[PDB]
């Protein structure tokens, strides 16, 4: 509000305690979001190892799975994701509890098991099945008898790596293709500029720094030109708070969505 | 402080925010370009007419 | 010369035309200024300031507790904690114990651990600590098992059993109601 | 005479330093692309109103 | 002079009332959407199967 | 809340950009919108009769 002045806080325990409720939203919105995306991500209980052979009938996949060249255990697809997209004043930024290592690694561990344990690893525990009886199963799963695949394995396998390294290609070469991403964070971003540049406001006063104000004037006045700062100032953190709440709500309500998407979507068959 | 602030005379397992801190300033400093230099009063103050 | 400030004085490399007199770089916030009497070009940096917390496994189990600055470095402790700011009696505190430094900040009273366990006091970073003396170690995320692939074997179970499982879910609040004049 | 002024006329409007920012300014500027009066010093100088500041551009080689 | 004194107050009021409403009406609203999920999941998971 | 008069202008010249950051909403609220009917509505790729 002031920059720590004592006639602040002399005039400001005349207002109440709203910074105690403010400081109460920021914290449970940030407690919230930290517990979304940790029930986003947190659906093993175990870690599984893809084995060193690998021969899935054929199929590749390479540009998929995790490899250990890298300093940050990256996979190809998520390296080219992550290359694509691209401050003391009284606020600060608290860091995530789960860094991005443990994000690969819950990825990794759920790729390797939908890989090798087919589905039965959601209910159960890890059960070895070969790939192709598992695109058996499915195609017998989506109504097409497991007497087709058996007999155009070859041309599947061609159609898969063909498709991936298609959608690799497209990837790496396409853009704009990350939309709402960059979207939150340049909105994010231009609401805090705006709540960091409106400081700088008369607000109706004779000056906008208080210090100044305070060490040149006759205190009866003082008081009226510290009053409409200090109420200009509560009115744009309480916009900014209000803002802050929106976003938190409909962020939540998409992470949600995401989450029974990938619980069901990934772990068995829709 | 922690009692304080959640007022109770309990606490169960968990991390609370109680307050902040700030270092405080040392001394003060202050500069002036190089010299200073009298204006003429007098002539103002004491002239012929 | 008139532009009064607070903050932390630091030699810039940054250059001037002959004709400025002090520098920005967003929102009214002067960051460079130069000296009139040597023309030397220096730079504020706001002086160090964070937020407190305290990880304690309970009053009920014990009474001993570990202290978190956020968002400050070590050297800036000892300096913070003395005799005359934030209870000069936890200046003891500023001292002996065992000073761990973490990427969310600082750590007091705390032990340090090269093992990884699956603990619930969340800290950040992916530290987190726990009773145990207070000791604050890495993430561990789980167990790690390795299953024996081989593109011609199975794996089939010969028994069931069943379980039962509770869930809670909220579907309504108080209804209340506010008067105009009778506030 | 009447010439086009392309772009010419913009001058820093205060003494703060900046880096690399946009800055949006509005005050006393000469409009782009605009008309300028030309004067040839034979057989002159007549006097001229000065209605808020003036321009003056000068590309004599002899002093 | 009781005149300024009784606009300084009844703004205040003002303010804190608004602030109050419109935490009510977040929390109504989430809590809305939660009662909606917990309507189907029972009307999906007891009344059939999943 | 000026009513085109100047005098309000300059008065509310002083109170900071409230004025861009009302505008804004609206039109993300209006673009929503209209993308809200489109994804309802278009989930075909031709036209049959
Ligand atoms: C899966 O596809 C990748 C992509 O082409 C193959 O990786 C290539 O391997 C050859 C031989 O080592 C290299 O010369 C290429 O440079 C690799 N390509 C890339 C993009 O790195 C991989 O061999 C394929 N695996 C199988 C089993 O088919
Ligand atoms: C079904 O489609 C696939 C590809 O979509 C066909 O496979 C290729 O077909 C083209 C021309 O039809 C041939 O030139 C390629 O040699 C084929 N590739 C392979 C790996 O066989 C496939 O032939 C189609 N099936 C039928 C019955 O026409
Ligand atoms: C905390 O302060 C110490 C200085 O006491 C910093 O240590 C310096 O780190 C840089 C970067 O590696 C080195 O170039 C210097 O030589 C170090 N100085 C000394 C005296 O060792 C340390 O980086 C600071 N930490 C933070 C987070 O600010
Ligand atoms: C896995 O599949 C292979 C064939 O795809 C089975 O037989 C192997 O065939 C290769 C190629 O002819 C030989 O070099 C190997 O010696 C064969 N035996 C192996 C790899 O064990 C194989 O029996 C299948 N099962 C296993 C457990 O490998
Ligand atoms: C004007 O002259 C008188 C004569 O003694 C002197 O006392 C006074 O200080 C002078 N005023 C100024 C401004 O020098
Ligand atoms: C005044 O100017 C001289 C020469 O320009 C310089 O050496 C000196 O540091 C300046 N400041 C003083 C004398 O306080
Ligand atoms: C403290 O924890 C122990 C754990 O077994 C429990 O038996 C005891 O009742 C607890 N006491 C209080 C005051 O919570
Ligand atoms: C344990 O971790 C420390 C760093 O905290 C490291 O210096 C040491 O080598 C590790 N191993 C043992 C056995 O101490
Ligand atoms: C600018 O000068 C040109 C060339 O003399 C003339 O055609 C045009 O009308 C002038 N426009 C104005 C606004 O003076």
């Amino acid at each position: 509000i002031c920059g720590d002045s004592t006639e602040c806080s002399n005039l400001l325990l005349q207002y109440g305690s709203f910074c105690t409720q403010l400081n109460r939203a920021l914290t449970g919105i940030a407690v919230e979001q930290d517990k979304n995306t940790q029930e986003v991500f947190a659906q093993v209980k175990q870690i599984y190892k893809t084995p060193p052979i690998k021969d899935f009938g054929g199929f590749n996949f390479s540009q998929i799975l995790p490899d250990p060249s890298k300093p940050s255990k990256r996979s190809f697809i998520e390296d080219l994701l992550f290359n694509k997209v691209t401050k003391f004043n009284g606020l600060t930024v608290l860091p995530p509890l789960l860094t991005d290592e443990m994000i690969a690694q819950y990825t990794s561990a759920l790729l390797a098991g939908t890989i090798t344990s087919g589905w039965t690893f959601g209910a159960g525990a890890a059960l070895q099945i070969p790939f192709a009886m598992q695109m058996a199963y499915r195609f017998n799963g989506i109504g097409v008898t497991q007497n087709v695949l058996y007999e155009n394995q070859k041309l599947i396998a061609n159609q898969f790596n063909s498709a991936i390294g298609k959608i690799q290609d497209s990837l790496s070469s396409t853009a704009s293709a990350l939309g709402k991403l960059q979207d939150v964070v340049n909105q994010n971003a231009q609401a805090l500029n705006t709540l960091v540049k409106q400081l700088s406001s008369n607000f109706g006063a004779i000056s906008s720094v208080l210090n100044d104000i305070l060490s040149r004037l006759d205190p009866p006045e003082a008081e009226v030109q510290i009053d409409r700062l200090i109420t200009g100032r509560l009115q744009s953190l309480q916009t900014y708070v209000t803002q802050q709440l929106i976003r938190a709500a409909e962020i939540r309500a998409s992470a949600n969505l995401a989450a029974t998407k990938m619980s069901e979507c990934v772990l068995g068959q829709s | 402080e922690t009692k304080c602030t959640l007022k109770s005379f309990t606490v169960e397992k968990g991390i609370y925010q109680t307050s902040n801190f700030r270092v405080q300033p040392t001394e003060s400093i202050v500069r002036f370009p190089n010299i200073t230099n009298l204006c003429p009063f007098g002539e103002v103050f004491n002239a012929t007419r | 010369n008139g532009l009064t400030g607070t903050g932390v004085l630091t030699e810039s490399n940054k250059k001037f035309l002959p004709f400025q007199q002090f520098g920005r770089d967003i929102a009214d916030t002067t960051d460079a200024v130069r000296d009139p009497q040597t023309l030397e070009i220096l730079d504020i940096t706001p002086c160090s300031f964070g937020g407190v917390s305290v990880i304690t496994p309970g009053t009920n189990t014990s009474n001993q507790v570990a202290v978190l600055y956020q968002d400050v470095n070590c050297t800036e402790v000892p300096v913070a904690i003395h005799a005359d700011q934030l209870t000069p009696t936890w200046r003891v505190y500023s001292t002996g114990s065992n000073v761990f430094q973490t990427r969310a900040g600082c750590l007091i009273g705390a032990e340090h651990v090269n093992n990884s366990y699956e603990c619930d006091i969340p800290i950040g970073a992916g530290i987190c600590a726990s009773y145990q003396s207070i000791i604050a170690y890495t993430m561990s995320l789980g167990a790690e098992n390795s299953v024996a692939y081989s593109n011609n074997s199975i794996a089939i179970p010969t028994n069931f059993t069943i379980s039962v499982t509770t869930e809670i879910l909220p579907v309504s609040m108080t209804k209340t109601s506010v008067d105009c004049t009778m506030y | 005479a009447y010439t086009n002024s392309f772009t010419r006329g913009v001058y820093y409007p205060d003494k703060v330093f900046r880096s690399s920012v946009l800055h949006s300014t509005q005050d006393l500027f000469l409009p782009f692309f605009s008309n300028v009066t030309w004067f040839h010093a034979i057989h002159d100088n007549p006097v001229l109103p000065f209605n808020d500041g003036v321009y003056f551009a000068s590309t004599e080689k002899s002093n």
